[PDB]
C-alpha cells in the first residue's frame, strides 16, 4: 500500500508546506502529480517545487506557496511500479476571513409554467468553508426540500462559494408569500440575510 | 505540442460494453507506452491499464482484470480501451496518459488528455431545463449578480459558459447534485451594475447526450 501523510492540509501564502508519501516497498525514485479544480492531473516532479526522500519515505516540498498551488496532490512510485497511485492530499490555503456575498433569486416564468418552482440563493467568495444556511418562509425555518452544492478553493481568490436551491411546486409556492435565505458565518455573529416576497410581483 | 484526446464515452447500463479511444498527436506514438487512468466522483485516481511501446506487454488493476481489454493502433496513432461487464463503481472520468521520461530518474506519465465521462446506470437519458435567474429588483449595487439554473438532467457532464465564453472572471459554476436519477446544476455570474440590464447576458448550456445546445438570455422581470 502507498499512503499519504495528510489527507488534507492547510498553509498560508508565503509559508512553507511539506507532504510525504510512504510505500510498503523500497524504490529508487518517486513521482508527484497536481490536479487542480476542473483540469486533469499535470506531471510535476516553477522554482517552488522540489523533491526530497531517502529510500522508502519520499516527500514533496513547496516553499513560497501561492494561491495557484491550491490543488489535490497524488504520489506514484518510481522503480518498481505497477503504476498504482497514492491516497492523495488535498492542499487548501489559509486566508483572512471573508464575508459571503448573498444573492436570492425567485423562480422564473419558464419554470412556473411547467409545475415546478426553484428558489436559488448564491453565497459567493467567503472563508472558511464552514457556512450554515436555514431557508425560511413566513418566518418558519425550512429543513427539507433543499439541495446545496459547495465550490472548492478558488485558484486565485482562495475563497469558497455555495449555491442553495429550495425546490417546490407552483401550487405550494402560493400558500406562503415571503421567502427568505439566512446564512451564518465566522465573520459576523449577526447572520447574512437576503429575502424577497411574492404576491408583490415585478 | 503533444496532445491526447479521449473519445467514445457516455452512458452505459450495468452489464454492458463501451469502447473508448485516445487520439494521439505531436510525437512518434509507436515509440511510447500508453496508460489509461480513471477518476471517480470522489476523485480517487486509479490506474486501470497499461500497454507497451508496441503491444508487447500489458498490465491491469485488480478492479478491471478480465473485463477490461486495452489495445492500440500504431498505424493510426490511436489507443483503445474495451469494457465488458460494467458496474456502477466503474462510473468515472477516464483519462489517457503517456508513460515516458527516460534518463535521470526513469519513466513517468508526463502527458495527459482532457478526460471523457463514462457513466454506468439503467436510468433514462434526460435533457436539461435551462431557467434564467434574474433578481427581484433593479436596485443599485457596486456589482450585480445573476445566474442560470440547469434543472433536471442526466447524465453528466453539462458545459456552462457566459456570452460564448467571453465572460469568465467572477463566474462560479457549481458542482452538480444528483437526486432521484436527475442532476441539478446552477452557475452564477457577477457583473458591474452599469452593464446590466442595459447590456445583454446569456448563459450557454450544452448537454452532450441529448445534443441540446441551449442559450437562455437573462432579462429582468420589470
Amino acid at each position: 500500500e502507498l499512503t499519504q501523510s495528510p489527507a488534507i492540509m492547510s498553509a498560508p501564502p508565503g509559508e512553507k508546506a511539506t507532504m510525504t508519501c510512504s510505500a510498503s516497498s523500497s524504490v529508487s525514485e518517486m513521482h508527484w502529480y497536481q490536479q487542480k479544480s476542473g483540469t486533469s492531473p499535470k506531471g510535476l516532479i516553477p522554482a517552488r517545487f522540489s523533491g526530497s526522500g531517502s529510500g522508502t519515505d519520499y516527500s514533496l516540498t513547496i516553499s513560497s506557496v501561492e494561491a495557484e498551488d491550491a490543488a489535490t496532490y497524488y504520489c506514484q512510485q518510481g522503480s518498481e511500479n505497477t503504476e498504482t497511485f497514492g491516497g492523495g492530499t488535498k492542499l487548501d490555503i489559509k486566508r483572512a476571513h471573508a464575508a459571503p456575498t448573498v444573492s436570492i433569486f425567485p423562480p422564473s416564468s419558464e419554470q412556473l409554467t411547467s409545475g415546478g418552482a426553484s428558489v436559488v440563493c448564491f453565497l459567493n467568495n467567503f472563508y472558511p468553508k464552514d457556512v450554515n444556511v436555514k431557508w425560511k418562509i413566513d418566518g418558519s425555518e425550512r429543513q427539507n426540500g433543499v439541495l446545496n452544492s459547495w465550490t472548492d478553493q478558488d485558484s486565485k481568490d482562495s475563497t469558497y462559494s455555495m449555491s442553495s436551491t429550495l425546490t417546490l411546486t407552483k401550487d405550494e409556492y402560493e400558500r406562503h408569500n415571503s421567502s427568505t435565505c439566512e446564512a451564518t458565518h465566522k465573520t459576523s455573529t449577526s447572520p447574512i440575510v437576503s429575502s424577497f416576497n411574492a404576491r408583490e410581483v415585478t | 505540442q503533444v496532445q491526447l484526446v479521449e473519445s467514445g464515452g457516455g452512458l452505459v447500463k450495468p452489464g454492458g460494453s463501451k469502447k473508448l479511444s485516445c487520439a494521439a498527436s505531436g510525437f512518434t506514438f509507436s515509440s511510447y507506452a500508453m496508460e489509461w487512468v480513471r477518476q471517480t466522483p470522489e476523485k480517487r485516481l486509479e490506474w486501470v491499464a497499461y500497454i507497451s511501446t508496441g503491444g508487447g506487454s500489458t498490465y491491469y488493476a485488480d478492479s478491471v482484470k478480465g473485463r477490461f481489454t486495452i489495445s492500440r493502433d500504431n498505424a493510426k496513432n490511436t489507443l483503445y480501451l474495451q469494457m465488458t461487464s460494467l458496474r456502477s463503481e466503474d462510473t468515472a472520468m477516464y483519462y489517457c496518459a503517456r508513460h515516458n521520461y527516460y534518463g535521470g530518474r526513469i519513466y513517468s506519465m508526463d502527458y495527459w488528455g482532457q478526460g471523457t465521462s463514462v457513466t454506468t446506470s439503467s436510468a433514462k437519458t434526460s435533457p436539461p431545463s435551462v431557467y434564467p435567474l434574474a433578481p427581484v429588483c433593479g436596485t443599485t449595487g457596486s456589482s450585480v449578480t445573476l445566474g442560470c439554473l440547469v434543472k433536471g438532467y442526466f447524465p453528466e457532464p453539462v458545459t456552462v459558459t457566459w456570452n460564448s465564453g467571453s465572460l469568465s472572471s467572477g463566474v462560479h459554476t457549481f458542482p452538480a447534485v444528483l437526486q432521484s436519477d436527475l442532476y441539478d446544476l446552477s452557475s452564477s455570474v457577477t457583473v458591474s451594475s452599469s452593464t446590466w440590464p442595459s447590456q445583454s447576458i446569456t448563459c450557454n448550456v450544452a448537454h452532450p447526450a441529448s445534443s441540446t445546445k441551449v442559450d437562455k438570455k437573462i432579462e429582468p422581470p420589470a
